[PDB]
């Protein structure tokens, strides 16, 4: 089935700053991926993105009975939904799970790659740092960044390229909004 | 501290695929199941805390379909440009023997929103326990999607995420095994 | 409470 396909997208966006305080609403319309016209809350009336949207902006601005709804969206749509859902989105807090283990690999020669896996946490804001017998290991540690599991939890692996010498202890420390105090996992 | 809620919707022809959903900071809150015409919250919890009348979504989709008729004609019948997806396979959490886990197949940066994903375990396909999401919007207006698979980690099992999409001239495969 | 969908305006042909 190789018949042409034609895609239509619409995105009703609500941008929040300092909470439900300073808000901005966007009414965006797309043909494939090119947005062609949109209502910018900060602008007041639909503006044409590309020339393919010239007719749509002129047509909608005419109806001031319409322009009144979109101009009230920040309060009627955005701020309203933010309140309904902040209980379980904005305030959502999920404990991270920290596991430290030796890489089931070792691409680096005779150096042992130590992995610190932080799993199932929310929100996305988190901070993972490695420690050796006291002191931080800034160099020789790269991560996967933030990974989304798609089910409202994240994971991130912060690997550490270590040079093995028995008599040392390794500590992975995590600080997250859901934590009362840093989580720490040691590896001997 | 800064957040974003997006009500994204799309319509596809000649497939007549329609989608309506809410996205808060990159995660899905719910989408409306077009065939049954009932709302589906990503997490059961969301359900008893907030509600959405499906019927209001079919309304908008019906319009997106109407506007599509218009735009197609306007763009002088310009079809979309297939964009193949980059497939990455990974696990929900650190993997440990006989300890229930989840294999995730993340399909990214693609469009149009029509893909066919399959899970293979040592050759033959597996379909028990699997689950998936609808297409998630990306800021660049392409799409994402997740497919899950529960399993008991073994030493001899090699799992395969198989993805098909018009942008790929041939089906893709993404291997994953313990080691 | 419940989430309110924002309407998708129809274009003219």
């Amino acid at each position: 089935d190789t018949r042409p396909r034609f895609l239509e997208q619409v995105k009703h966006e609500c941008h929040f700053f300092n909470g439900t305080e300073r808000v901005r609403f966007l009414d965006r319309y797309f043909y494939h991926q090119e947005e062609y016209v949109r209502f910018d809350s900060d602008v007041g009336e639909y503006r044409a993105v590309t020339e393919l949207g010239r007719p749509d902006a002129e047509y909608w601005n005419s109806q001031k009975d319409l322009l009144e709804q979109k101009r009230a969206a920040v309060d009627t749509y955005c701020r309203h939904n933010y309140g309904v859902g902040e209980s379980f989105t904005v305030q959502r807090r999920v404990y991270p799970e920290v596991t430290v283990y030796p890489a089931k690999t070792q691409p680096l020669q005779h150096h042992n790659l130590l992995v610190c896996s932080v799993n199932g946490f929310y929100p996305g804001s988190i901070e993972v740092r490695w420690f050796r017998n006291g002191q931080e290991e800034k160099t020789g540690v790269v991560s996967t960044g933030l990974i989304q599991n798609g089910d409202w939890t994240f994971q991130t692996l912060v690997m550490l390229e270590t040079v093995p010498r028995s008599g040392e202890v390794y500590t992975c420390q995590v600080e997250h909004p859901s934590l009362t105090s840093p989580l720490t996992v040691e590896w001997r | 501290e800064e957040h974003v809620i997006i009500q994204a919707e799309f319509y596809l022809n000649p497939d007549q695929s329609g989608e309506f959903m809410f996205d808060f900071d990159g995660d899905e809150i719910f989408h409306v199941d077009m065939a049954k015409k009932e709302t589906v919250w990503r997490l059961e919890e969301f359900g008893r805390f907030a509600s959405f009348e499906a019927q209001g979504a079919l309304a908008n989709i019906a319009v997106d379909k109407a506007n599509l008729e218009i735009m197609t004609k306007r763009s002088n019948y310009t079809p979309i440009t297939n964009v193949p997806p980059e497939v990455t396979v990974l696990t929900n959490s650190p993997v440990e023997l006989r300890e229930p886990n989840v294999l995730i197949c993340f399909i990214d940066k693609f469009t149009p929103p029509v893909v066919n994903v399959t899970w293979l375990r040592n050759g033959k396909p597996v379909t028990t326990g699997v689950s998936e999401t609808v297409f998630l919007p990306r800021e660049d207006h392409l799409f994402r999607k997740f497919h899950y698979l529960p399993f008991l980690p073994s030493t001899e099992d090699v799992y395969d995420c198989r993805v098909e999409h018009w942008g790929l001239d041939e089906p893709l495969l993404k291997h994953w095994e313990f080691d | 409470r419940q989430l309110y969908p924002e309407w998708t305006e129809a274009q003219r042909l």
